[PDB]
């Protein structure tokens, strides 16, 4: 018997990325249930600003039983439900690719255009035709989102959602 | 921590006495086995002089010694 | 204010007290979250620390405890703990109108006499537990210095309350052991003055006994058949005078 | 029994963003119910001027019961249903990005065009073709809404909707 | 028994904007029903010159009951259905944005064209090409309606519509 929506603590050990989903486990280190194990997964947010973790498979040591309380988690000493990681991984790469390809396109066309008004023509050659295909490929790949990633050694706090026997 | 300090050194732990023997033939004041004559006057634990701790996972915050007694200080407060 | 109440209700005409209410409503809501946590941690810490202190002081004077609570001088000859007596003087009950019951002296037997193995000491009556909790299970933390100081003083209040609770627990235990010894000495006095009936023990014995595999040489059986009770004869009782 | 439409008070601990819905709990500290806790979630407004919280999952100590009073909350010291946070989140980023991309487009085209009336031509090159793709990407991401975010230690008042037993 | 369309008085405390529907409660302070409460919601008028509040959920002390008299309210010292707020909310922002973007468009095109009859060309660059995207987004955002928000300390008079028991 556990009252609805109480707060306990667990320790998260299994670090996983928010791109290829899988089971994740945590373990309670205090409270009435001590050393109890908890398996679940994550969800993907709409934007990369936070991360919440779905836990539903709870087991208590001693007996051969496996209960199914589905509950969520909160960050101790921050009291927010985001993730302590980095999110700035995949802005600068695609930005640099786009700017490089575009600058190449402009270099070829304009320095060929203002020839009225050999190696410089070779620069025109190179940037002129490597610009276009690289530009459309970068425009293809630009929409890949940034991933967040949970850590392997951060403790966590758990709220309950429903009750158990 | 040198038990034969200003003496020879450790020879062997007589487990019939629980204590070591220094090179000069005297029992040092260090022990080496759990079974030895100690002098305990202060103790830890709770639910003493009773049935120990009843191992039931209690929903309530109070604890019960297995002879039926309940200890407020071993329990919590509200 | 409400002290010079007409003046305060006059001064509440302007909006200054109204906007002063808003700057303290935030405090009047935020104050009752951290204070309970502070009181709880102060109570637990004070209870633990005062418990350990008084157990230390109780162990300090262990000899005279035995010297005053010798039960081994008080057992009877068949290893039997004498029973427990209780008494009252000049009792009265009023049930309702036109109904009064008075009684001069009263006696009630609480614990029946029985066999015993060892004389019980004081440590199963007066010794208390001590487990130090070293994990502060604390969620809320102060932000400003005002929060810090109310946290400090409420933790002090919890420390005082834990000390008080430990003292009351010790008082109840002292009362319990004192009345048990008093009931013992009361039984001894009444048996001396021939007001109660002493217990009675029968013992039989057999010869050697058992099968071809097990044998017992001297087999003796002791049973108690007559409990201590109260005689009610008028002329039976004996008095005592002093010089 | 609780009267229809009365006022109680609680403390918010779990801070939350208005981007991914999740459970938020408060705890009643006064009134008839003491030590009861309450779980709910939020919704999203059309405009960034407020934020309201749906509170439905009330749990009381004493007995194993789970009432379902669906009520909302009122912010004290303003007596409104807004948010005490920032609302100026993502105006400047998108405005500056779009304006810079357009300025780049203009620099390339006009300073290539007015040549009749080398490194300057390279400036023409760069802004000329990095303007357009960044401009259409700014047009792509220009409509991301502005968030609001509740805090982790702000108290609250609660106004009720229907009766319980 | 309450007569068809009589007059009582109450006090509005829970202030709210005309954007997100929800419960708003007032409390009757006088008359036969003293200390009764009343919950309702709002509706948006097509023109923001006034604002009306539907009040439907009446709660009376004494018994565990919930009556359902639906009625509206009127302004004390105005005897009108207008609302105390401000209605000049979003004229200047949209007007200035549209006229600025259009002015920029004009500046770039006319001073580009008038080169027939450096930094001036940069002015052409900037206003010319940042004009158009800002202009179309301003035309996108121009139809935002003006809002109103009620006040947290305004008393009110209530007329009724039908009868109760």
């Amino acid at each position: 018997i556990i009252k609805t929506g109480d707060i306990m603590f667990a320790v998260l050990d299994t670090s996983v990325n928010s791109d290829e989903p899988g089971p994740i486990l945590a373990t309670i280190v205090t409270g009435k249930l001590k050393g109890s194990k908890l398996i679940g997964s994550f969800n993907l947010p709409s934007n990369a600003d936070k991360m919440v973790i779905t836990f539903n498979t709870m087991s208590i040591p001693g007996a051969e039983k496996t209960i199914s309380i589905s509950a969520y988690a909160i960050d101790p000493n921050t009291a927010r439900t985001a993730l302590a990681s980095r999110t700035n991984h995949h802005y600068l790469m695609r930005y640099g690719s786009l700017f490089a390809s575009s600058f190449l396109q402009g270099f070829g066309n304009a320095f060929q255009s203002a020839n009225t008004t050999s190696t410089l023509e070779n620069a025109v050659i190179g940037l002129a035709t490597v610009g276009k295909a690289w530009s459309q490929q970068a425009q293809q790949l630009f929409n890949t989102p940034t991933t967040v990633e949970v850590y392997s050694g951060t403790g966590l706090g758990i709220l309950f959602t429903q009750d158990v026997t | 921590d040198g038990c034969c300090s200003k003496m020879g050194g450790i020879n062997y732990c007589d487990s019939s006495a629980g204590r070591l023997v220094c090179n000069n033939g005297f029992y040092s004041t260090c022990y080496c086995t759990r079974h030895a004559v100690m002098d305990l006057q202060f103790l830890m634990g709770c639910c003493l002089w009773h049935g120990g701790v009843y191992p039931q996972l209690n929903s309530s915050g109070l604890v019960v010694c297995n002879d039926g007694y309940v200890s407020e200080e071993c329990s919590l407060q509200k | 204010g409400d002290t010079g109440s007409l003046a305060g209700l006059q001064a509440m005409a302007d909006s200054k007290y109204t906007r002063a209410q808003k700057k303290q409503k935030m405090g009047k809501i935020r104050e009752m979250a951290l204070k309970e946590t502070a009181l709880s941690v102060g109570a637990q810490a004070g209870l633990a620390w005062r418990a350990k202190i008084i157990d230390e002081q109780l162990n300090k004077q262990a000899r005279n405890l035995d010297a005053i609570y010798d039960f081994n001088s008080l057992v009877l000859e068949h290893n039997i703990l004498p029973p427990v007596l209780l008494e009252g003087r000049n009792t009265l009950n009023l049930a309702d109108a036109q109904s009064i019951r008075i009684s001069d002296r009263t006696y009630k037997v609480a614990k029946q006499a029985h066999f015993i193995t060892t004389p019980p000491t004081w440590r199963q009556y007066l010794w208390m537990d001590y487990v130090k909790p070293e994990a502060p299970n604390v969620t809320l933390l102060p932000k400003t210095k005002a929060e810090k100081e109310i946290w400090c003083i409420y933790t002090e209040r919890g420390w005082k309350n834990g000390i008080d609770q430990a003292n009351t627990i010790l008082e109840e235990n002292i009362a319990r052991i004192k009345e048990d010894f008093g009931g013992m000495i009361l039984y001894r006095k009444l048996l001396a003055m021939n007001m109660v009936s002493p217990p009675y023990v029968s013992h039989t014995d057999l010869g050697v006994t058992g099968d071809g595999s097990e044998i017992h040489i001297d087999d003796r059986v002791l049973r108690i058949t007559a409990l201590p009770e109260l005689n009610v004869n008028s002329a039976e009782w004996r008095a005592a005078v002093a010089k």
